[PDB]
C-alpha cells in the first residue's frame, strides 16, 4: 500500500523484566539488519553457474544516539557494565508509531548486549548538543505486527 | 461589426473573473498561480554523433493560491491544522474562467490530489493601506486543462 | 484448432508446423501467383502478416507447390507483410495498391508485365528469376537478351534448394527477404550483396567465377553462390540498365526508398493555398528529411551543400502560368553511395 | 424516478458533439420516419444528435420487394457519421414517396422559404430514388437564387449528367463501408402474417440476416461534415481535402491513379485511402465544364456563394431608405469593411488591398436616371479569390554539382 | 475470496486460481470433462483441489452467457464503480443545475476513473480508449430535462477479460 | 536503435513454483552483472603480449530497497528463511516496461537465495521514507526478449 516516514519512534528497554519507560527519547536508531552468510561452493564440470551454501545467520549491530540528560536507568545500566562490575543483559523494544501515537511494527531485540557508549566532542567553537553514541549487541531479534 | 457571438468564439478570454472550487467547497480567492506541466530531459550521445533526446521524468506541481482573511471565515488555516504526521485530508481543486455572472465555464483545470504547505499569515505594517491577505501553497500533482 | 469448454490447459499435439518468428520492416513484396492456384481469388490482393496467417489460409503445408516453397524462404529470410496477387490481374491491383516497393515473380514469368508497370514515376523495382537450367560461358548471349533493359529491374540466377523442399525453390522469393533484412540493418543504401541466406537454402548450380564474368557485362545476371568461410551468400549488387545513373540496385532503391517517403513527408500541401508561404514550408519539409537521411550516412560527400539541393520559387523553377494552373515543380538532387566491386591485391615478392 | 439520490442504469445509448457552424447548414432529404408527431412539420430543424433521438426513429425503413430481393435504407446511419467527421445543425427533410409530383415539386418552395440552407444532400443508395431528387432540387442551382452547393453521388465512375451540371455541383465517387451495425424495425407485412405463413418465416429469417452486415452509406452524408470541419479550422476559402475521414471501416472502391485522371477532369473527385494517413478526400474540383477554368474548383464556388450571402445580409439596412447620394455611400461603406475582413484573414490573394476587391456605385458611374427613377440601386462587386494546388511535380535529379 | 482478492489484488482481477484457508477440502471430486458441460450457458463455477498447491476455486463465470456480462470480474467492477462514483459526486446533489455544477461533476468522475486508470483496472493503453465522461445540454439531456431536475450523465468504460483457456501443442521435430 | 529509459520496472517473485504477483512496487533494482574469472598465464619467450585462460562465470549480486508496506507474502519469506527455519528459493523475473506496460525485455534469476535484508535508519531529525534494502543471491541468470 503507501509507505511510511521514520521520524515517529520510541524505544523501549527491559531490565531484568521491569519495563523501563523513562527512556523513549532518541535523537536517531540505527535501523536493523541481518544476514545469512554463505559459502560459495564452485564444483566440477559445473563453471557456468553459481552454487551457494547457507550458513550461521549474523545479526547487526544495533546503535542508537541521544541528547544527554539527566541520569536515568538507562544510564545507570550502561555505566554498572562497562565500570566492570555486572554483565548484564536487557532487553530493547523498538517501534514505530502511528500519527495517533499508535504502534505500526516493533522490533523485540532479546538480550541484547551493552558493547559501547561514546559521547560527542566537547568544542568551543560551533553549537551543537552533546548526544550520547551508544551502542549495545543484541542476539536475536523477533518482528511484531503489521507494516514490517 | 463583430456582433458578441462572434467575440465568444474569435476573442481570448481575460484572466480577471475565474471560479475557484475547493474540494465540495467554494471559495473566492484573490490570485491563483503556478500551475503548471513540466518534465525533465534525457539525452544520450554516441560516438559517430546521434544526439537522441527523449523527455523523461515529470516533474512536481506545487499552485499558490491567495486569499484576503475575512472577520469569521477560517478555511485554509484549519486545512493547515489538520495534518498530523503523516497525512492530510487531500482536496481536488478546479479552477476555471467564467462568463460575468458565474453561469458559464469557458476554460477549466482541474487538479488531482493537493495538500497544503507553507500558509503565510499577513503583514501587519500602521503604515499600509492593504487588506490582510494571506497565500497557501499546495502540493499536488496532475494538472490538467479541460475546455468548456 | 480445439474447441473449448472447461477454463484449463489443453494438452494438444500439432505435428510440424516449421514456425517462424513476425517481422517488421518497410519492404513490401508483391507475390505473383499462378492461376492453378486455389486459394486465391483474382481481382483481390489478401495480405498476409505471418508465417502463421499464410498457414491459416492454405491450411497445411506441402513441399510441391512452386508457393508454398517460395513465401517459407521469404519469412524464414525476412519477413514483412507481402500481398499475394494472381498474376493475370496484377497489372490492374498493383496501381490500386499502396505500400508497394518492390514486385516479386514467385515462380512465374512477369516480363510482359514489367513494361508497362514499372515506370519512372512509379514506385516499384521489380525482382525476377534467371533460367533455371544451366548457363555457360558460351550461352551468355542468348540468356542475357531474354530480359528487357530497364533500370527498375533485378535477375538472380541460380535457382535454390533445401532439404524441406522438394521442388527447386526460385531465388526471388529469397532475395525479397533479403532486401527486407538489410533495409532494417544496414539501412537501403548498402548492397543487398554479400549477406547470408538464413533456413538452410542452398544453390542448385556451381558457378565459378570465370562463369560470372560474362553475365555481369550489360544486362547483368547476379549470381548467388557459396563460399568455403561463410557458407552460400548473395554476390551480385548490379540492374539490368549498364549506365552510369543507375547501375547498382542500392542507386535505384534508394531514390525509389526516398521518393516514397519525401511523398508521405510533403503530402500536407494538397490544396493548400498556392502562394510563396506554402513554397518554404514545402522546401523546409523536405531539407530536414534529406539532411536526417544525410546524418545516416545515406549520401555521399562531405558538406550538407555537396549532398543534396532543394530549390523551388516562382522563375527558379516555376513559371507563372504554372502558378495558375495548379502546378508545384519541385527540383531535388543528391549524391548516393556507390559500393566497390573489385579488389585487387599485388603480391610483390621483395620486400623494401 | 420519483425519488432524489442517484440513479444507475446500464446499456446507454451513443452521444456526440454539438460542433455549432452557421454557415455551411446542410439539408438531408431521405428515407426517415418521424415518431413524435407524425403529422404537420414537413422538415424539421434539428441541432445535434439529441434532438434527432427526440424526434426520429434511429430505425432503417425497411423496404422489400417479393425469391425476394430487399432493401435497407441507410439514411439513419450516414447521419451519424455526419455528426461524427464534423457537426452543425441540420434541416431534415423525410420524404419517403419520390414519385409523388405534388409533394417533390414543393421541395424548392419550402427550401427557400427557410434561408440557411447552404448544402444540399441525399444519403440514399437508390438511383431510381436519388435522380428523382435532383431534378426537383436542380432550381436552386440556377443564378437567381444564391449559395445552394449541391454535394451530390456518382454510382459508378461516370457522370450524374443532368440540367445540374451546373458550376454549383460536386460528386464523390467511391461507397462508403461504415463499422456500425443495425437494430431493425412490401404493404405492411404484419397484414402478410396473417396470409401467408410461409413467407412471413422467410422475411424473418433474412431480417436477422442482414442485421449482422455493416452497412454501406454513400459519401454525400460523410463530407457534408468535412465541409462544415475545415469551415471552422480554415474558413471557406481552403479546399475541403487532404483531410482524413473518420469512423468508416473499408472503401467500396479501390481506385487507382490511372483511373482517377479521367474522373477528376469530369468533375467528380474521390476519397482515396493512403494506409499510413487513412482515408483522405482526395479532390477540390466542381462538376463543370473543363473549359470553364474559374469556377474550376470548390472554395473559388464556395467562397463566392459564402460572401454575397452575407452581403445580401449586410445589405439589408440599406434596403427602404431614400435613393439618393448618402444611400450609396453607405451602402459601399458596408461591402468595404466586409470584404477588409476577408483580405485580413487571407482569403483573397494580393499584396494590397485595392487589388483584392473593388466596389465601384455611383449616379453615372453604374447608374442612369431612369434607373434610380424606378428605385433601383446597382453596385459592381469583384474580388480575386486564391487557386489552391492540385498538383505537384518532384523533379529528381542526380548530378548536385 | 471475494473480500480477499479484492484487498491484495484488486477487483479487477478474477477470484478463482486462488487458495482455500481455514482447512476448508470440497465434499465431490469433480473432473474436467464434468466441468466442459457446466460452463456453457448459465454455468455454474466449480472449486477443485489440484495436486500443486491443494483446493482452489475454478470458476469466473456469472449466469448469464453474453459477451457484456459473462465474467464475473466485469459485473463486479462496473458494481464496485457505481458505488464509488455516487459516493465522489453526491455532492451535486440540490445543487443549483447550471454548467458549473455540470464541469464540477465530469471533473469528480474524470479524475476517478484516472486513478482507476492507472492501477490497471481498464484495459487499452491512453486515457481516451480507456473511458470518457460526456455531459452538456443538448450533448447528452434535453432543455425539459434540465427543469424537471435531472442531469444525465454517459460514462463508458473498458475492463479486462481473464484468459480461461490455455492450449499447449508439442511438436516433436525441433527445427 | 534507440536507447530505453530505465525508471520503468516490476519485478515479480516465484515462491516453490507459485507466482507473487502482490509486490512489484520497488524503488530500484540493482542492475545485472556477470563476469568470466580469468588467470592471465605469462609464459616463456612470449613476453610481449599477454594470454587470457577462462575460468567459471561469476554472477553478481541483486539487491533492490523498496518502502517499508504492509506485510506480503514476499516479507513473509525472507522472515521464515533469515529467522533460520527453512532454507528455500525463490525465482525472481525482473522485466522493463514499455509505454503501454509492456514488457521489453526480461531477466529470470533462478534459484536466488534470499541473504540479507536491512531497513532503513530511525533518525527524527530528516524526513524521509523507511526503506527495506533486501539483497538476494541468484545462481543463475537467462536474459528473455528483445531489447536486452
Amino acid at each position: 500500500y503507501t509507505p511510511v516516514v521514520s521520524h515517529r519512534f520510541m524505544a523501549s528497554f527491559i531490565f531484568n523484566r521491569i519495563p523501563d519507560p523513562l527512556d523513549i527519547r532518541f535523537q536517531r536508531i540505527s535501523g536493523l539488519s541481518r544476514e545469512l552468510q554463505v559459502t560459495q561452493y564452485s564444483e566440477g564440470g559445473e563453471n557456468a553457474r553459481n552454487n551457494y551454501l547457507a550458513e550461521k545467520i549474523q545479526h547487526g549491530t544495533l546503535t542508537l544516539e541521544r541528547g544527554v540528560m539527566t541520569v536515568s536507568p538507562l544510564t545507570w545500566m550502561f555505566d554498572r557494565v562497562l565500570s566492570g562490575e555486572k554483565i548484564a543483559y536487557a532487553d530493547v523494544v523498538v517501534m514505530l508509531l502511528n500519527e495517533n501515537s499508535l504502534p505500526l511494527s516493533s522490533w523485540t531485540l532479546s538480550n541484547a548486549l551493552p558493547v559501547r557508549w561514546q559521547t560527542s566532542d566537547f568544542d568551543a567553537n560551533s553549537n551543537a548538543i552533546l548526544v550520547n553514541t551508544l551502542e549495545l549487541r543484541y542476539q536475536d531479534m523477533r518482528w511484531l505486527g503489521v507494516k514490517i | 461589426s463583430t456582433s458578441t457571438s462572434q467575440i465568444a468564439v474569435e476573442y481570448p478570454i481575460p484572466v480577471y473573473r475565474f471560479i475557484v472550487s475547493v474540494g465540495d467547497e467554494k471559495i473566492p480567492f484573490n490570485s491563483v498561480s503556478g500551475l503548471d506541466i513540466s518534465y525533465d530531459t534525457i539525452e544520450y550521445r554516441d560516438g559517430v554523433g546521434n544526439w537522441f533526446k527523449m523527455p523523461g521524468q515529470s516533474q512536481s506541481t506545487n499552485i499558490t493560491l491567495r486569499k484576503g482573511v475575512f472577520p469569521g471565515k477560517t478555511e485554509l488555516f484549519d486545512w493547515i491544522n489538520s495534518i498530523q504526521l503523516n497525512q492530510v485530508e487531500k482536496k481536488d481543486i478546479t479552477i476555471s474562467l467564467t462568463n460575468d455572472a458565474g453561469t458559464e465555464l469557458l476554460m477549466t483545470w482541474n487538479v488531482s490530489n493537493a495538500f497544503p504547505t507553507s500558509l503565510t499569515s499577513p503583514s501587519f505594517d500602521a503604515t499600509s493601506n492593504d487588506i490582510a491577505v494571506q497565500e497557501i501553497t499546495l502540493m499536488a500533482d496532475r494538472v490538467i486543462m479541460q475546455a468548456v | 484448432t480445439t474447441v473449448t469448454s472447461y477454463p484449463g490447459v489443453y494438452i494438444e499435439e500439432l505435428n510440424s508446423l516449421a514456425l517462424s518468428v513476425s517481422n517488421s520492416a518497410t519492404a513490401v513484396p508483391v507475390f505473383a501467383v499462378d492461376e492453378q492456384n486455389q486459394y486465391i481469388s483474382e481481382d483481390n490482393a489478401i495480405r498476409i502478416n505471418s508465417w502463421m496467417d499464410y498457414l491459416n489460409l492454405i491450411g497445411n503445408f506441402n513441399n510441391e507447390d512452386k508457393l508454398d516453397v517460395s513465401v517459407r524462404a521469404y519469412f524464414a529470410n525476412g519477413g514483412g507483410y507481402c500481398y499475394l496477387v494472381k498474376t493475370t490481374s496484377l497489372e490492374k491491383i498493383i496501381p490500386t495498391l499502396d505500400d508497394v516497393t518492390l514486385l516479386v515473380a514467385a515462380g512465374e514469368d512477369i516480363k510482359t508485365t514489367v513494361d508497362v508497370l514499372c515506370q519512372p514515376g512509379k514506385g516499384l523495382f521489380a525482382v525476377f528469376d534467371g533460367p533455371e537450367t544451366e548457363l555457360t560461358i558460351n550461352g551468355a548471349e542468348e540468356a542475357k537478351q531474354a530480359y528487357t533493359a530497364t533500370p527498375f529491374a533485378a535477375v538472380y540466377y541460380p535457382w535454390l534448394k533445401a532439404d524441406w523442399a522438394n521442388i527447386d525453390i526460385p531465388p526471388s522469393a529469397v532475395m525479397a527477404g533479403v532486401y527486407a533484412s538489410v533495409d532494417l540493418s544496414r539501412g537501403v543504401w548498402k548492397a543487398p550483396a554479400n549477406v547470408a541466406l538464413k533456413g538452410g537454402l542452398e544453390p542448385k548450380f556451381l558457378v565459378t567465377d570465370e562463369l560470372q564474368g560474362e553475365y555481369n557485362t550489360g544486362r547483368a545476371i547476379n549470381m548467388i553462390r557459396n563460399f568455403s568461410n561463410t557458407g552460400t551468400t548473395v554476390w551480385g549488387a548490379r540492374t539490368l540498365e549498364d549506365k552510369d545513373n543507375w547501375r547498382y540496385v542500392p542507386v535505384r532503391r534508394l531514390f525509389n526508398s526516398v521518393e516514397r517517403d519525401i511523398k508521405r513527408a510533403m503530402s500536407f500541401a494538397m490544396f493548400e493555398p498556392n502562394n510563396q508561404p506554402t513554397w518554404e514550408r514545402v522546401r523546409a519539409a523536405i531539407s530536414n528529411y534529406l539532411y536526417s537521411l544525410w546524418q545516416q550516412g545515406g549520401l555521399a560527400g562531405s558538406k550538407e551543400e555537396d549532398a543534396y539541393f532543394v530549390q523551388i520559387g516562382k522563375g527558379i523553377t516555376m513559371t507563372q502560368e504554372q502558378i495558375d494552373a495548379g502546378q508545384m515543380i519541385v527540383k531535388v538532387g543528391l549524391a548516393a553511395v556507390r559500393p566497390a566491386e573489385f579488389i585487387i591485391l599485388q603480391f610483390t615478392q621483395d620486400v623494401e | 424516478l420519483k425519488a432524489p439520490g442517484v440513479y444507475i442504469e446500464e446499456d446507454a445509448s451513443l452521444a456526440l458533439s454539438v460542433s455549432n457552424s452557421a454557415t455551411a447548414v446542410p439539408v438531408f432529404i431521405g428515407k426517415f420516419t418521424p415518431t413524435v408527431v407524425d403529422s404537420i412539420q414537413v422538415c424539421t430543424r434539428i441541432s445535434n444528435w439529441l434532438e434527432f433521438t427526440s424526434s426520429f426513429s434511429l430505425a432503417p425503413t425497411v423496404e422489400i420487394v417479393v425469391i425476394e430481393t430487399i432493401n435497407l435504407s441507410p439514411a439513419v446511419e450516414a447521419l451519424r457519421l455526419y455528426f461524427q467527421n464534423g457537426g452543425g445543425a441540420c434541416y431534415i427533410y423525410p420524404l419517403n414517396d419520390a414519385e409523388d409530383e405534388l409533394v417533390l415539386a414543393a421541395i424548392p418552395e419550402v427550401i427557400e422559404q427557410k434561408g440557411d440552407i447552404t448544402l444540399l444532400v441525399c444519403p440514399e443508395l437508390d438511383l431510381d430514388y436519388k435522380t428523382k431528387i435532383y431534378g426537383a432540387v436542380s432550381s436552386l442551382l440556377n443564378d437567381n437564387k444564391v449559395g445552394y452547393f449541391l454535394i451530390a453521388d456518382s454510382n459508378d465512375g461516370e457522370s450524374v449528367s443532368g440540367v445540374w451540371n451546373s458550376a454549383k455541383a460536386a460528386a464523390y465517387y467511391p461507397q462508403l463501408e461504415t463499422n456500425l451495425k443495425f437494430s431493425t424495425l412490401p404493404k405492411n407485412l404484419d397484414e402478410l402474417r396473417t396470409i401467408n405463413e410461409a413467407l412471413a418465416q422467410d422475411i424473418d429469417a433474412r431480417l436477422l440476416e442482414e442485421k449482422q452486415r455493416a452497412v454501406i452509406i454513400p459519401p454525400s452524408a460523410a463530407i457534408a461534415g468535412i465541409y462544415c470541419q475545415t469551415d471552422n479550422r480554415r474558413g471557406v476559402w481552403k479546399a475541403p481535402a487532404n483531410v482524413a475521414l473518420t469512423g468508416i471501416g473499408s472503401l467500396l472502391d479501390k481506385v487507382d491513379d490511372e483511373r482517377q485522371g479521367e474522373m477528376n477532369d469530369k468533375g467528380i473527385n474521390v476519397i482515396r485511402s493512403f494506409t499510413d494517413r487513412g482515408f483522405m478526400v482526395w479532390g477540390a474540383r466542381t462538376c463543370v465544364d473543363a473549359a470553364n477554368i474559374s469556377w474550376r474548383y470548390i472554395p473559388v464556388r464556395r467562397l463566392f456563394n459564402s460572401v454575397e450571402r452575407d452581403i445580401r445580409q449586410a445589405l439589408r439596412a440599406v434596403l427602404f431608405e431614400t435613393n439618393s447620394q448618402p444611400t450609396w455611400v453607405r451602402a459601399k461603406a458596408a461591402v468595404d469593411q466586409y470584404l477588409y475582413t476577408l483580405w485580413q484573414k487571407n482569403a483573397l490573394m494580393g499584396a494590397r488591398p485595392e487589388e483584392a476587391y473593388f466596389v465601384q456605385i455611383g449616379q453615372d458611374i453604374t447608374m442612369s436616371e431612369a434607373d434610380i427613377k424606378q428605385g433601383k440601386m446597382i453596385m459592381t462587386v469583384g474580388l480575386a479569390a486564391v487557386r489552391p494546388a492540385e498538383f505537384i511535380i518532384l523533379q529528381f535529379t542526380q548530378d548536385v554539382v
